[PDB]
């Protein structure tokens, strides 16, 4: 279930970002390392489902 | 049961589609409207109406004007032929009209 | 460089547009002023069907295992197939003008005419001899009937009966020039197809017998 | 019963044959005994329910050991040839789409574009099932004869025999590829297309991409052998097939190049954009993974062991779960 | 009759462009069959 | 007997001679409905079966 | 030049919004008062 | 965001958008000028002088095959081997990694080998969509007009049948038996037919179909 | 031809039209536009110029005013040579301004190019020269049926006018 | 006697009658062939008029093709007239009009003309724009340009990182 959620999230982020539609969830260019919102959204949609799965 | 259930199904399916207008063409003098509608098996059947008898009647319930299809920009317009009490349902999109 | 399909199709479309309007340049002193297409009709399937129907009738004569419906349908199918075969054979041997080139001097035309898929070339036809028939004409059997006694009697009975018989092309239009107009090339008459790409100005000039200025 | 049932009943019989277990039904037809025990309904049912896996094993044994038969191979690969035969045409059009003018007639440069180009003609001879008979003939010719002449052979011998037979039968492949890609239906058949090609370009134009086909067939045979064995090298073989796919794309483009079906001549096939080299890689891999070639003759020892072990494991269910462990039995 | 006339015309055109076997390919069979049917009708069929 | 109205006349079966049935301008055209019709009808029938 | 989720979502929304007009027309009160 | 002025001496009409060829000539002139500046030509008070005429503006072997397939096989192997490497190099180049010219009083964008009028980004997208539509359905719109053979047959067949009907009622009177029977009755609601029935012939079959239409299935 | 066979005839004719134009039902709206749109524009006014620029934005311009004083066959030949090609940008549409001034030039241009795909008349009362210099051409194109008159109010709404012009031009093209 | 069936448009029936009767009067004078008498001529056959329509049929077809321009047809008048000539030549060559009325000939030609006009518009009204089909809408959507993440392609130094460059590449291809 977590891998399916991650795959759906990554597919949605990629397909919508190809048309410039990036969901404004996080800050744009990070705070410390300057990573972009796209990269941080990918990282979160990969990691947080796994953390929730382990916690449950 | 088989015979009459099939008859009822076909007849009422045709009745549901009988309001909609597949095509509507004026006469040369614009005194008649030839309306092509849906046949029972999906093809065309032609009827004729008099334009003098066609009216866009307001609802009997005055509070139901809000709840009409014609409120939308792409809804439906129901024009009543009053000499036969029939309905002509048009799509109110400019691409379907002359 | 890399292949660009868009430019290749642009070139092909330009060539197609030039060909459809009939605008062709002077290449070697012959200007291609007319291009046509000849209809091809099936004959082998109909011949096979007719032969099969005949053999089936003969077999049903040999073995009495033939139903009434079979003995009714087999001759009907055979006759229909034979009639269609004869009609297609007649339609295939129609001499249709396929290509027509104009000389540089604008007084002679080179014609390529298709007869049953065979291309016959006439390289000297004066423009004054050309005549496009804007309407049906009359064909003539000048050699009486020039055949056996039975065929001669049959052709004479339903005709003028007196030597040379003249038959109006209306009776023959549906099988000779149903897909084109009859064009007299001085000596021979061909069928110019209705589906054709031609230089309309030059074609109109020549087909009335009027020569085209160099 | 006199006019309709004589025609309706055979259809119902065919439906039941497709639906009802035929071996079990035939076993139940002969009810009675002639001096032996175990011919009653109960014993017949038990052996019939054990006979499904035995029949699977016997079919596999016939495919592996005895001489191959065309019907057995066709039924083993029935979905590639009967129902999804048009997907082969779709893949061919996708591979040749870069020079095929399909972008100028209501289609895009993707798998949906190839699907729509194929399906615009219809669902039959001019459409989805265009070249399906030619595809069946090609399957009967090259792979079936390759199986016949190298029944139980190593991968190298399989590749050698397959290359020889694909070289022998290549003109049929060229004709099938040309019949796949004529959206306007210029060619009336295989003979007509071959005659036009020979008359307009000579006999040697039927062998446009034979070497590319041979190399890609070698790669595909290695991948199939790795798949049948069930080894972990299936992913390495998939990577190898992905690397070799541009050879297949170039084969299709060379086959359709000089004909009026294409914008680019042969010398311009290698001038096409490099990004188009993997024209239909993902659809091709998906199609082959779903319906890959099943050549049980070419199965190695590992593949035979895997299949037979699966059947034997499936045969372990015919015992009572609550069976007492008895001292004397 | 029309078929015979058209075949003669086409053969003449082809010969002029540079014979009767095609014109009379099956005239005898059709004529004999039609005459037989006419005789059968004259027998008050 | 029922068409023999005693006080008024039933309408004529044929249209009035003043009417002209020659084609004129097309007013409205939504042909795709037919396809939809077919679809739905056929679907229902298949489902019904 | 390929599958896109935005176009798919737009098509899904169009599919969902298509039958609205016909349902509303069916629920519409006519100019009839059947007392 | 360059600015240039072209003086056409009235040869080119300025009341309508500039032609593709005229803009191509302007682009070539700018490219020649930008390589080596020529007295700052293109200023509003110092325009570039171009005299564009009508033509300028509008007018513009079995062994051999065996050797060829062998060489192309070797080249194909080279391309296949180098394709992933080229893709990786291009991707690394991407990882490692203006078009507006004000010609006279209007803005243009570098499109293909020429300029294209640029007013709004929405209008630019509309131009792209129109160009895509033009390219996409070119073969559909160029159908064979004279492919009507089959169609012709259809028409002919029906007319043939109708012709037979006209040959069947050439000297046929209008009245039937029912017409005299009606003339003998006091049925004012029915009248006698006064025109030919060829138009509405075989309508009973239509009514028979309508009667049994919902009953067949 | 009669009432009874009309339904069967129209059904069969709709079925057989797919032979000439495949899938015409699914692409009818896309077939309203010809492959090589040649347009002849008559309106010569400020609002007419705005409508021309807005509508024929992707089309090319053929200025026929230069071809003055020729033999009425040289002009038509030059115009035909200017409108029978596709640019490298796939711009196959051309509109011609002020070329046809009499019937002979229009006849020659139609003969060479197999006819113009559209003739457009802005019909603006604010311009005076169009009726004086191209009346014969307007009459000819009305005779052949290729003329579309789009009446324009110079003080009207530009957006409504351009939408109406777009619809009328799309419906007025000829193959 | 009359049904509620629409009659085919009679826009070009007077023109067809005028052309045919002018040609026939050039060929058969004193036959009373005038477009003004069209009703009386319709009610009579060609034998009654003493006119051999079979001989004049092809010339009449050619003149009708040349001298009639149909504006309600989506084919250019050159192509439209040529196609009409081909279609009418085929159909009328198949048929025989000598023993029937003049009205049948004129109505048949008008029917063929109007049917060709209808087919040129693909059996839809020339004046209705219409709704794009599923394929047309799908192709319109699929050819729309992809404008990627525009915030990544900025002169900001923050976009020079490896992660930002990777995202920029994989999104703005
Ligand atoms: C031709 C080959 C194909 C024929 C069948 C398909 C016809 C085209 C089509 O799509 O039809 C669908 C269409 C669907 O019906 P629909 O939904 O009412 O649409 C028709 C319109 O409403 C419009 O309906 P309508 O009221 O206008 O009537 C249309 C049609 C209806 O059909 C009939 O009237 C058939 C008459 C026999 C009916 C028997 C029951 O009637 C006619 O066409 C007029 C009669 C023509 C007879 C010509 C005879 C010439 C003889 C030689 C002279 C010399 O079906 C028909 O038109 C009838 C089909 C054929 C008759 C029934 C055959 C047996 C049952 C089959 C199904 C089980
Ligand atoms: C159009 C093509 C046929 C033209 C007419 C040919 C003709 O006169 O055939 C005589 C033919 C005599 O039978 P047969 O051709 O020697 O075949 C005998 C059966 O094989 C074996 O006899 P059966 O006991 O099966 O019944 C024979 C006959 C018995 O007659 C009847 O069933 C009708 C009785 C009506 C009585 C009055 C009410 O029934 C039939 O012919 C109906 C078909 C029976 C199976 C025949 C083989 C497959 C035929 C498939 C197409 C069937 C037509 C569609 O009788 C019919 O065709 C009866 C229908 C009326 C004429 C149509
Ligand atoms: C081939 C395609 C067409 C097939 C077709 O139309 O089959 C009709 C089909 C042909 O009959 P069959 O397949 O020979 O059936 C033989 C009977 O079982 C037993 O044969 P049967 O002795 O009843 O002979 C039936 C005969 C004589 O009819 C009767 O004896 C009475 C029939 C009405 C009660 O009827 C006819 O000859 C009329 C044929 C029309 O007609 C019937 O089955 C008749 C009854 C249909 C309604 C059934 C429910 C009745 C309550
Ligand atoms: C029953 C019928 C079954 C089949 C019906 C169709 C199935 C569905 C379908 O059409 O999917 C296509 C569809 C994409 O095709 P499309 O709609 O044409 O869009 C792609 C463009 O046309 C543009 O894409 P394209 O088709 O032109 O090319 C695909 C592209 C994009 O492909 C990829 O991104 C995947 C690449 C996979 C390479 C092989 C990996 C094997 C395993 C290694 C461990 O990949 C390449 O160009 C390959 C470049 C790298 C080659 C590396 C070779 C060395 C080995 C590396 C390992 O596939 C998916 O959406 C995937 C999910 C399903
Ligand atoms: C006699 C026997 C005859 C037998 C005949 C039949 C034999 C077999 C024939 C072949 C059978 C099928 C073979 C496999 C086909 C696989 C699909 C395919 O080709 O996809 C191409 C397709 C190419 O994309 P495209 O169609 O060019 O663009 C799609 C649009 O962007 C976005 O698309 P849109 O805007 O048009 O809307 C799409 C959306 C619309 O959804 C709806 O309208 C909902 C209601 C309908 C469902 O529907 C979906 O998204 C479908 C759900 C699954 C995803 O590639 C994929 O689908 C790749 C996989 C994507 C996974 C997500
Ligand atoms: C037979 C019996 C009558 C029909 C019954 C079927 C449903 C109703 C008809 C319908 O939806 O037609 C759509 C269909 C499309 O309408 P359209 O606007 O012309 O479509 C073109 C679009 O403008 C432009 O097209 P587009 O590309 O933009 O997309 C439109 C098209 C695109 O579709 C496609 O591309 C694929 C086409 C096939 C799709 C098939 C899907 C289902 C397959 C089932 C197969 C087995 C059956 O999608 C559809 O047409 C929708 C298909 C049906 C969807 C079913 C699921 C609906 C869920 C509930 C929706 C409402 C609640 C949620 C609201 C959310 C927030 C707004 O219209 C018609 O068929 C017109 C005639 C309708 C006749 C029936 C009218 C009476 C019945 C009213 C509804 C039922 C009673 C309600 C209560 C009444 C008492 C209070």
């Amino acid at each position: 279930n977590s891998l399916l959620f991650t795959a759906v999230s990554w597919f949605s982020i990629y397909q919508f970002a190809r048309k410039g539609a990036v969901l404004p969830v996080l800050r744009e260019y990070g705070r410390y390392f300057g990573t972009h919102r796209l990269f941080r959204q990918y990282l979160h949609t990969l990691v947080l489902p796994l953390l929730y799965t382990e916690y449950a | 049961v088989a015979i009459y259930a099939t008859y009822i199904a076909l007849s009422y399916i045709n009745n549901i589609w009988k309001d909609y207008v597949v095509r509507a063409q004026f006469s040369k003098d614009k005194e008649l409207l030839f309306v092509t509608r849906v046949s029972p098996f999906g093809t065309t059947e032609e009827e004729v109406y008099e334009v003098a008898h066609l009216e866009h009647l307001p609802p009997s319930v005055r509070s139901g004007v809000k709840d009409l299809s014609a409120q939308d920009a792409d809804g439906l317009v129901d024009v009543t032929c009053m000499s036969s009490q029939r309905s002509l349902v048009f799509y109110k999109g400019d691409q379907y009209w002359n | 460089t890399v292949f660009d399909a868009e430019l290749a199709f642009i070139k092909e479309a330009n060539e197609m547009i030039q060909q459809n309007t009939g605008n062709l340049p002077w290449d070697g002193g012959k200007k291609k002023i007319f291009q046509g297409q000849a209809n091809k009709y099936l004959e082998t399937p109909y011949y096979l069907l007719a032969a099969l129907s005949g053999l089936g009738l003969l077999y049903f004569l040999y073995s009495g295992d033939a139903k009434y419906k079979t003995l009714v349908l087999t001759p009907v199918v055979g006759i229909a197939a034979f009639v269609l075969l004869r009609r297609n054979q007649i339609l295939n041997r129609v001499p249709t003008l396929t290509e027509l080139f104009l000389h540089k001097d604008g007084k002679f035309v080179d014609a390529v005419v298709s007869v049953n898929g065979q291309l016959i070339s006439k390289n000297d036809i004066p423009v004054s001899t050309l005549k496009l028939y804007r309407g049906d004409h009359t064909v003539k059997v000048n050699l009486n009937d020039f055949e056996d006694a039975s065929a001669k009697k049959f052709l004479a009975q339903q005709s003028g009966q007196e030597g040379v018989i003249n038959v109006h092309f209306s009776k023959l239009r549906n099988l000779a020039a149903r897909n084109g107009q009859v064009l007299n090339l001085g000596d021979t008459e061909v069928v110019v197809p209705f589906e054709n790409q031609a230089n309309r100005i030059i074609l109109k000039q020549i087909f009335k017998g009027v020569e085209v200025l160099p | 019963a006199n006019f309709v049932i004589p025609y309706l009943k055979p259809v119902a019989d065919f439906w039941n044959s497709l639906c009802i277990d035929q071996h079990q039904d035939s076993l139940f037809q002969f009810k009675g005994q002639t001096g032996s025990l175990g011919t009653d309904w109960t014993s017949k049912y038990l052996r019939s329910e054990q006979d499904v896996y035995n029949h699977k094993y016997l079919q596999y044994h016939k495919r592996v050991h005895e001489a191959p038969e065309l019907t057995d191979v066709i039924s083993d690969n029935v979905y590639r040839l009967t129902l999804f035969a048009g997907v082969e045409r779709v893949l061919s059009v996708r591979q040749a789409q870069a020079i095929l003018k399909t972008q100028f007639a209501g289609a895009t440069e993707n798998i949906s574009g190839a699907f729509q180009t194929v399906l615009n003609g219809g669902i039959f001879r001019r459409g989805y099932f265009r070249g399906a008979l030619l595809n069946l003939l090609q399957f009967c010719g090259a792979p079936y004869q390759s199986l016949i002449w190298s029944r139980n052979s190593g991968i190298t011998n399989q590749v050698i025999v397959s290359s020889i037979f694909e070289a022998f039968f290549y003109p049929l492949d060229t004709v099938k590829t040309l019949i796949y890609n004529d959206v306007q239906g210029k060619y009336k058949g295989a003979f007509h297309c071959a005659s036009q090609v020979v008359q307009n370009a000579g006999w040697s134009r039927l062998y446009a991409g034979i070497f590319q086909k041979l190399i890609f067939n070698s790669a595909l045979i290695f991948h199939l052998n790795q798949v049948w064995d069930g080894s972990s090298q299936q992913w390495a073989s998939l990577a190898l097939v992905a690397a070799a796919y541009p050879l297949l794309v170039l084969k299709t483009r060379f086959q359709v190049a000089g004909t009026p079906l294409a914008l680019a001549t042969s010398n311009e096939v290698l001038k096409v954009n490099r990004k188009t080299l993997y024209a239909g890689l993902v659809p091709y891999l998906i199609f082959n993974t779903l319906f890959a070639y099943e050549f049980a003759a070419w199965h190695s020892s590992t593949a035979q062991e895997r299949v037979i072990g699966g059947l034997q494991n499936a045969m372990k269910q015919f015992s009572s779960p609550a069976a007492e462990q008895v001292w004397s039995s | 009759y029309n078929h015979l006339v058209i075949k003669y015309y086409q053969s003449f055109i082809c010969n002029t462009l540079i014979e009767f076997n095609y014109i009379l390919s099956s005239f005898k069979f059709i004529k004999e069959l039609n005459n037989i049917i006419i005789i059968s009708l004259n027998k008050l069929f | 007997n029922y068409l023999d109205q005693p006080f008024v006349k039933v309408p004529n079966a044929n249209p009035n001679a003043s009417l002209n049935f020659e084609e004129g301008e097309v007013l409205y055209e939504n042909t795709r409905l037919l396809e939809w019709a077919k679809f739905w009808n056929y679907s229902v029938v298949v489902g019904y079966l | 030049k390929g599958f896109n989720l935005a176009n798919a979502v737009n098509t899904v929304k169009s599919t969902l919004n298509a039958p609205i007009k016909h349902i509303k027309r069916n629920i519409e009160p006519t100019g009839s008062n059947y007392s | 965001s360059r600015i240039y002025w072209f003086d056409f001496n009235g040869t080119v009409n300025e009341n309508l958008p500039l032609n593709y060829n005229v803009l191509k000539i302007c682009r070539n002139e700018i490219n020649k000028l930008e390589k080596l500046n020529e007295n700052n030509l293109g200023t509003q008070k110092n325009p570039i002088k171009l005299n564009l005429s009508f033509e300028d503006k509008h007018y513009n072997n079995s062994k051999n095959f065996i050797s060829s397939i062998f060489d192309k096989t070797f080249e194909s192997l080279n391309t296949v081997l180098m394709a992933p490497i080229y893709s990786f190099l291009e991707f690394k180049l991407k990882l490692s990694s203006n078009h507006y010219y004000v010609i006279n009083g209007k803005l243009y964008i570098t499109y293909n080998d020429s300029f294209k009028l640029f007013t709004t980004i929405n209008d630019y997208f509309n131009d792209l969509n129109e160009l895509s539509n033009t390219k996409l359905f070119f073969l559909y719109r160029s159908f064979n007009i004279y492919n009507i053979k089959l169609n012709s047959l259809v028409d002919f067949v029906f007319l043939k049948l109708i012709l037979f009907i006209h040959l069947l009622y050439l000297k046929s009177t209008n009245y039937n038996r029912f017409d005299y029977r009606l003339k003998q009755t006091d049925w004012g609601f029915y009248i006698n037919n006064n025109s030919n029935y060829i138009q509405n012939i075989f309508s009973g079959l239509k009514y028979i179909w309508r009667g049994l239409r919902f009953w067949i299935i | 031809m009669n009432n009874t066979f009309k339904f069967l005839h129209q059904v069969i004719s709709k079925l057989t039209l797919k032979a000439q134009v495949p899938n015409y039902g699914q692409y009818s709206h896309s077939l309203k536009r010809p492959i090589n749109p040649k347009v002849v524009v008559f309106g010569n006014s400020s609002r007419a110029y705005e409508l021309i620029s807005s509508q024929f934005r992707n089309f090319n311009h053929v200025n026929g005013l230069e071809l003055k004083g020729q033999e009425d066959n040289i002009q038509a030949n030059k115009v035909a040579q200017s409108v029978l090609s596709i640019n490298d940008g796939f711009q196959d549409g051309y509109y011609i301004t002020d070329f046809p001034q009499n019937s002979k030039q229009a006849e020659r241009l139609d003969l060479i190019t197999d006819g113009v795909n559209l003739a457009l008349y802005i019909k603006d009362p604010s311009d005076k020269v169009t009726v004086t210099r191209q009346q014969e051409a307007i009459d000819y194109y009305r005779k052949t049926g290729a003329l579309v008159e789009f009446e324009v109010d110079p003080r009207g709404d530009l957006e409504e006018q351009v939408k109406q012009l777009s619809n009328q031009v799309l419906n007025g093209y000829k193959h | 006697n009359r049904t509620h069936d629409k009659v085919i448009s009679q826009t070009y029936v007077p023109a067809i009658a005028n052309i045919a009767f002018t040609h026939l009067s050039k060929k058969y004078p004193q036959a009373g062939l005038k477009v003004d008498q069209l009703n009386t001529l319709k009610e009579k056959t060609w034998n009654d008029l003493g006119v051999n329509i079979e001989h004049e049929k092809q010339e009449i077809l050619v003149e009708l093709s040349e001298q009639i321009f149909v504006k309600e047809s989506k084919l250019r008048w050159v192509h439209e007239q040529r196609q009409r000539l081909a279609h009418t030549t085929y159909v009328f060559s198949g048929l025989e009009f000598q023993n029937v009325k003049v009205g049948f000939f004129i109505d048949s030609y008008n029917f063929l003309l109007q049917e060709l006009a209808h087919r040129s518009n693909l059996y839809q009204s020339k004046d209705i724009v219409g709704e794009k089909s599923f394929h047309e809408k799908h192709l319109e959507q699929q050819t729309a340009p992809y404008s990627g993440v525009k915030s990544l392609e900025e002169p900001v130094s923050q976009n020079k990182s490896f992660i930002n460059s990777l995202m920029r590449a994989i999104h703005n291809h």
